[PDB]
């Protein structure tokens, strides 16, 4: 029975959102593994199934509600519950397939999707790239609605994918990157919806390589650069962890800590 | 279990096409692209493209190289026109994928030499 972090868009503020994400980062990581000031998520191979998941319960003004499940090892949405039905992305390996069986064990209808939660697949299903899908309280309230109505036969696949894209970013990506948390806080604060720019998209795409680059680094210095993009989409490169400290909040486990 | 295969001497200002096919457990395969390295220098992103149609291009090759992707057969193409001696390098195909994050795996090709002038 996994811990449950609760958030509502109804009355949402920059502070309630922050406390939320903060509590989410705290449940993902014991905090035992910190390298170059950046906490590393628990390792997947050893992890006991009773410590593998975290539940996020979302609400909106409509008073609709879905519960997302996050993987403690990557912080990604792996599935969600709405009513008496639960839905999960196609897991890459077999080990992860097993683990999923321990989530929402009490509703009558379990389903596995015929697609992963990877952006390219989601973007295809939605008929829209991330840079064309607005983020913010508004969008979030709508995702929640659509995730819920999917379990009633109300929302079609395209809108579901879109909604996944919104939740994954405003939650998973924000947990991983403080820079992205900051992007969301700006919206809300000013009551905006806007699509994420290159600076955001490009980070969401390099979290994996970034983690490796830092963990395999030579006291911070990358073996080889990571390609990033500025707000205007101009290409650039990072070679050292010290410049990413304010940017990245969590790392996926790649290597063992260097003694 | 994911493999990359690279098919494709040219004179200055000529054209050339490079391909990269993917196969095996590529269900959540995301972006695919081409890097290059001139000995002693460094790896440079050249181009990449997401199955969803997002294309990136190094400044150097804008208006010269065109990258195309065929989803049906999980393959990527690189059309290289107006070649310069500066383009001379070992070119590497690259693929990224993952269901739980964009780049859970980061696979590289063995590389194909390209010589100009
Ligand atoms: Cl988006």
């Amino acid at each position: 029975q996994y811990p449950i972090i609760n958030f509502t868009t109804a009355g949402a503020t920059v502070q309630s959102y922050t406390n939320f994400i903060r509590a989410v980062r705290g449940r993902l990581t014991t905090g035992a593994d910190v390298r170059h000031e950046i906490p590393v998520l628990p390792n997947r191979v050893g992890l006991p199934i009773n410590q593998r998941f975290i539940l996020v319960e979302l609400s909106n003004h409509a008073e609709l509600s879905v519960t997302l499940a996050l993987d403690v090892t990557n912080a990604y949405v792996v599935g969600y519950r709405a009513g008496n039905s639960a839905y999960f992305f196609h897991p890459d390996n077999q080990e992860d397939a097993e683990a999923i069986t321990h989530l929402f064990t009490d509703n009558q209808n379990r389903y596995t999707f015929a697609f992963g939660g990877n952006y390219d697949r989601l973007e295809q299903l939605a008929g829209n790239l991330r840079e064309n899908i607005e983020l913010g309280n508004g969008p979030l309230e709508e995702a929640i609605s659509a995730l819920y109505y999917y379990s009633t036969g109300g929302t079609q696949l395209p809108t579901l994918a879109r909604s996944f894209i919104i939740c994954i970013q405003m939650i998973s990506e924000a947990a991983r990157f403080q820079y992205i948390e900051g992007e969301m806080r700006t919206r809300i604060r000013y009551n905006r919806r806007s699509a994420p720019d290159p600076s955001v998209i490009t980070l969401e795409n390099s979290w994996g390589r970034l983690s490796t680059a830092i963990q395999e680094s030579n006291q911070g210095a990358f073996a080889s650069p990571i390609q990033l993009q500025r707000r205007n989409g101009s290409k650039f490169s990072v070679y050292d962890v010290s410049i990413l400290i304010p940017i990245i909040a969590l790392m996926v486990y790649r290597c063992a800590p260097p003694p | 279990q994911v493999q990359l295969v690279e098919t494709g001497l040219v004179q200055a200002g000529g054209s050339l096409r490079l391909s990269c096919a993917a196969s095996g457990s590529i269900s959540s395969l995301n972006a695919m692209g081409w890097y290059r390295q001139a000995p002693g220098k460094e790896r440079e992103l050249v181009a990449d493209i997401s199955a969803s149609g997002r294309t990136n291009y190094a400044d150097s090759v804008k208006g010269r190289f065109t990258i195309s992707r065929d989803n049906a057969k999980n393959t990527v193409s690189l059309q290289m026109n107006s070649l310069k001696p500066e383009d001379t390098a070992v070119y590497y195909c690259n693929a990224v994928g993952g269901t739980y994050y964009y780049d859970e795996y980061d696979y590289w090709g063995q590389g194909t030499q390209v010589t100009v002038s």
